[PDB]
RNA sequence: GAAAUUGUUGAAAGGGAAGGGCAUUUGAUCAGACA
RNA sequence: CGUGGAGGUCAGUGACGAAGCCUAGACCGUAAGGUCGGGUCGAACGGCCUCUAGUGCAGAUCUUGGUGGUAGUAGCAAAUAUUCAAAUGAGAACUUUGAAGACUGAAGUGGGGAAAGGUUCCACGUCAACAGCAGUUGGACGUGGGUUAGUCGAUCCUAAGA
RNA sequence: GUGAACAGCCUCUAGUUGAUAGAAUAAUGUAGAUAAGGGAAGUCGGCAAAAUAGAUCCGUAACUUCGGGAUAAGGAUUGGC
């Protein structure tokens, strides 16, 4: 299949997708932006860690009138959340990929996320009702998720000036 | 068009803004004028307030109708244990404003001040003030050198003392640090009197005495977040009042366009800063002087302390100022008590103040018993001492 | 497994309401195979399934 | 290691203040709390005797002190259960031999 | 398999909008004649 | 100047890549526009002389379709209330069983019918969608089973009326 | 069962235990409440709220179509054994 843009050898790299995934695509982006140029085993370990409250992930775009939190000073920002959902399909991913890699016989200590990258997948349609007999969408917003890991001329007068200063010094 | 009706404004526009203060020891920005030909003396001093209770006594004031006789007052005990002096402070006067040139410290400082450095102290390695130490290691040119840089230069000397801390019923361990001005003598006075004391401990009956105004800065209590109707005491709307009534139901006219500063609006209520002065002293207590709480008319043998302790608090087992009326903060809050800025006489102080008693009943309760000893006199005998 | 079906039939079968009809809890895999009233019938024989007893309602203070 | 102990909890000052229709529920909360707390134990499994003493005088009848037995097994999980005494009071921690 | 709109990567600017006109500096990029 | 179609002509271009589309790459024209290179693509298309018109859009609270900021925001707070353990499962605050605490309190949150709905009844299998959280559960999804009358009704009689 | 009672309140038979949840307890709200002294000064206006309340006994005016007004007004009593 065909990736976004990438710059790394596909020779040393192993690559995994999912798509038509029902999860937030908000949600999703900031997680996959969280883990990106990290490490494959220190980026496994800190996604298990937000699962368990104790360390946050950083929200920088979609985060409009969110809370804020005390575990986001070590990304240098206020406003900060814990999306289980996300984390747990960005976590899948990066199982199949680690083990795309060991078939390929790549080396699993000098692997790390060298791409990954979050699509809007087409939205699902459902209703709500509203006062006074109106009808309003209620959609979700699906998620594409794919990621890849990578093991780690002079002018006379120039001419001249040169050659004088030669037999000078 | 004008407002119906003319009435006062509700609050003081120069409070502003009502913040949370930003630490938990309130500043002294005014220091008592220097008087040279005088002996070197602190202008202020550290404690912690303990609680407030009630005392009894005559009445001297010609013309009143309550004269000589006795009155109920309430007022407050702040638990004061000697501070220890553990540097000194010069400041050179600069067009932009008073400038601090050196600071100099005692060579041994305890654990106490060692822990306002440091927010892990658990797990530090206190290194602090290690390298400082080597500088006496020497005969002293380094540090004598400095000390005359302050005699030569300096303008106003302060020094830093800390508050001992261990010694009060709190759970802190932390010892609160802070800068004292010194007045009278010269200024190569005050340096060598401030090097003489290093490491030592100055008792607050140096500094203060009996029947003296005195001013006392600390934070004022904190309520958190609070509507208009009790940050500022506007009057409350009917109650046919839609979409709520504890509310400012105009907050401005069409022109100019914009909130003006001056309209009360809901926000942060306590936790500022206040300096309220021309408090009286009544009593200086001693820690190691049993019947703290005895007057020459009482005679009975109980200290200061309630029956039960002070709630909140705990007991008083060091010195204590003894003040009328109250004061700013809550209980166990760090409080600084200053010097009064300028000689008051009117008649209220130079007043002779003498206690003839001094309530010790349980705070904890509606207390019926100054001791234990007058509760079993008048109970007899329990079933649990039988 | 899903023995709602079990205690209906099982109600029916002795005679009283849902709320009076006990499972034991320890044979569930026996109890999954009563799929008929006459299978029902022999698992209240044996005590699989009993009826319990009704809640006192005493009359003794009026 | 392995080890049981008896304890005594005062449920009366962990609940001041809380609403009726949650005392119950929140004093199962509080029972976890307490044996994280004392075998550091992030598994607390409480037996259902323990949970119908609990529950004995309704959602807001929970009683002052409660007597329990937390034994720690084999990574490790510590098991809840009731002590059945006349009265709760006066009572300190004591080691019980296996 | 276009646009609105979106992700990733790369380049650049940003003290209460952004965008534009004339002129040149800097960076990037590029055609024409070697008669 | 540009567009759809028509007569004539260039024995015009083309699967060795026509048309279309993308391209802060190049050239010509004051301009409407025209030409070339590169990428993508797969079957038709153009220059000139003339003929013809359903022939050129930024707006009309324009028509149809698609998509944003708002925004992971408003909100998901009536009807007293849930808790422990085991079983099942990849997965259990919500499924099943047991235990406990509660409620409807016989003008009921109980047990039957009329109108209306039409298989929602029951079993087995199963969870993409639906049950505005969840789901191993379901009035959902797939496949089947089930309604037995001389006496209960219709049918017969007449009412206002047709 | 209580009671005059198919009222309200509690229970047996039977049936449900369903309504997104967890933590915390700021302002302003919605719903439910209490207030020292004064007592409609509030307000277009007693709006809202408060006070009265069952039963037994005593007592009951102007007026009137003689039927009423009337539970007029105004007082006392109430458990258990
Ligand atoms: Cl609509
Ligand atoms: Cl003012
Ligand atoms: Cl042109
Ligand atoms: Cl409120
Ligand atoms: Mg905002
Ligand atoms: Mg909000
Ligand atoms: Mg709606
Ligand atoms: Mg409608
Ligand atoms: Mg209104
Ligand atoms: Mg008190
Ligand atoms: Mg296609
Ligand atoms: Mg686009
Ligand atoms: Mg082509
Ligand atoms: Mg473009
Ligand atoms: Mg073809
Ligand atoms: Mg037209
Ligand atoms: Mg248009
Ligand atoms: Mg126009
Ligand atoms: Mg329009
Ligand atoms: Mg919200
Ligand atoms: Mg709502
Ligand atoms: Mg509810
Ligand atoms: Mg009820
Ligand atoms: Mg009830
Ligand atoms: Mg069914
Ligand atoms: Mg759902
Ligand atoms: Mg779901
Ligand atoms: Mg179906
Ligand atoms: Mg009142
Ligand atoms: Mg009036
Ligand atoms: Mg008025
Ligand atoms: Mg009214």
């Amino acid at each position: 299949a065909r990736y976004g843009a990438t710059s790394t050898n596909p020779a040393k790299s192993a690559s995994a997708r999912g798509s038509y995934l029902r999860v937030s695509f908000k949600n999703t982006r900031e997680t996959a932006q969280a883990i990106n140029g990290w490490e494959l085993t220190k980026a496994q370990k800190y996604l298990e860690q937000v699962l368990d409250h104790q360390r946050a992930i950083p929200f920088r775009r979609f985060n409009s009138s969110i809370g804020r939190t005390a575990q986001g000073k070590e990304f240098g920002v206020t406003k900060a959340r814990w999306p289980a959902k996300s984390v747990k399909f960005v976590q899948g991913l990066l199982q199949n990929a680690a083990a795309n890699a060991e078939a390929k016989g790549l080396d699993a200590t000098k692997l790390y996320v060298s791409h990954i990258q979050v699509n809007q997948a087409p939205k699902q349609r459902r209703r709500t009702y509203r006062a006074h007999g109106r009808i309003n969408k209620y959609e979700s917003s699906p998620s594409h998720i794919e990621l890849v890991v990578t093991e780690k001329r002079l002018t006379s007068r120039q001419r001249g000036r040169i050659a004088a200063q030669k037999r000078i010094a | 068009s004008h407002r119906k009706y003319e009435a006062p404004r509700h609050g003081h526009l120069g409070f502003l803004p009502r913040k949370r203060a930003a630490s938990i020891r309130a500043r002294v920005k005014a220091f008592p004028k220097d008087d040279r030909s005088k002996p070197v003396a602190l202008t202020s001093f550290l404690g912690y307030k303990a609680g407030m209770t009630t005392i009894v006594r005559d009445l001297d004031r010609p013309g009143s109708k309550f004269h000589k006789r006795e009155v109920v007052e309430a007022v407050t005990v702040v638990d004061t244990p000697p501070v220890v002096v553990v540097g000194v402070v010069g400041y050179v006067e600069t067009p932009r404003g008073l400038r601090s040139l050196t600071t100099v410290w005692a060579e041994h400082l305890s654990d106490e001040v060692k822990r306002r450095f440091y927010k892990n102290w658990y797990k530090s390695k206190k290194k602090a003030f290690t390298k400082y130490s080597a500088k006496y290691a020497q005969d002293g040119a380094g540090i004598e050198r400095e000390l005359a840089r302050i005699k030569k230069y300096a303008s106003v000397v302060r020094v830093l003392v800390h508050t001992q801390i261990r010694k009060t019923p709190l759970a802190q361990k932390k010892a609160h640090l802070a800068e004292i001005q010194l007045n009278g003598g010269s200024i190569s006075e005050k340096v060598d009197w401030a090097r003489e004391h290093f490491e030592k401990t100055v008792a607050v009956d140096s500094v203060f005495e009996q029947n003296e105004m005195i001013d006392a800065i600390a934070v004022t209590k904190g309520h958190g977040f609070e509507g208009v109707t009790h940050r500022w005491g506007t009057k409350k709307l009917p109650r046919k009042t839609h979409r709520g009534l504890r509310k400012v139901a105009c907050i401005g006219a069409w022109h100019p366009a914009h909130v003006m500063w001056s309209v009360a609006r809901a926000g942060q209520r306590g936790y500022h800063s206040r300096t309220s002065i021309n408090h009286k002293i009544y009593r200086v207590g001693k820690g190691d002087d049993e019947a703290n709480g005895a007057t020459s008319f009482d005679r009975t043998k109980k200290t200061i302390t309630p029956m039960g302790g002070f709630v909140h608090y705990g007991e008083i087992k060091n010195d204590f100022i003894m003040v009328k009326g109250c004061i700013p903060g809550n209980r166990k809050r760090i409080v600084t008590l200053r010097k009064s800025l300028y000689t008051n006489t009117s008649r209220k102080a130079l007043e002779e103040v003498s206690l003839k008693w001094i309530d010790t009943a349980s705070k904890f309760g509606k207390g019926r018993f100054q001791t234990p000893a007058e509760k079993h006199a008048f109970m007899g005998t329990l079933k649990k001492d039988l | 497994a899903n023995l709602r079906t079990q205690k209906r039939l099982a109600a029916s079968v002795v005679g009283v309401g849902k709320r009076k009809v006990w499972l034991d809890p320890n044979e569930t895999s026996e109890i999954a195979q009563a799929n008929s009233r006459n299978a029902i019938r022999k698992l209240v024989k044996n005590g699989t399934i009993v009826k319990k007893a009704v809640t006192v309602h005493s009359k003794s203070r009026t | 290691d392995v080890v049981t102990r008896e304890y005594t909890i005062n449920l009366h000052k962990r609940l001041h203040g809380v609403s009726f229709k949650k005392r119950a529920p929140r004093a199962v909360k509080e029972i976890k709390k307490f044996a994280k707390l004392h075998m550091g134990t992030d598994d607390v499994r409480l037996a259902p005797e323990l949970n119908q003493a609990i529950w004995k005088r309704g959602v807001k009848g929970v009683e002052y002190r409660l007597r329990l037995r937390i034994s720690r097994k084999r990574p490790l999980f510590s098991y809840v259960e009731p002590v059945l005494v006349a009265s709760a009071k006066g009572l300190q921690t004591v080691v019980v031999e296996e």
